[PDB]
């Protein structure tokens, strides 16, 4: 039976909501090219 | 014997004897948890030489 009883009070109803939206996104790119070329050309003046 | 009047909406109800209390004590609880997760990882590589 608890622990007291009411002597008074107040009747009907309770609404209540919690609601929560959490959104994260990430995109990355890394892009590096080396392009690297050398060449040489010799001789005398035949060859 | 019973016959002590006894309603839920407009309809009456006799309480068994047995019974001390059957009450409309009328509650909802509602939840929902909605969990997405996404990961995508590329990796190209070219070499060349000639």
């Amino acid at each position: 039976y608890g622990t007291h009883y009411l002597q008074s009070g107040s009747l009907g109803g309770e609404y209540r909501v919690l609601f929560y939206v959490d959104s994260e996104k990430l995109k990355q790119n890394d892009f590096n090219s080396v392009e690297e070329k050398k060449c040489k050309s010799s001789g005398w003046h035949k060859f | 014997g019973g016959c002590s009047p006894h309603y839920i909406l407009n309809t009456r109800f006799r309480k068994p004897y047995n019974v001390e209390s059957y009450t409309p004590q009328t509650q909802g609880k509602y939840e929902f948890i909605l969990k997405e997760y996404e990961s995508y990882s590329d990796f190209e590589r070219n070499v060349t030489e000639k």
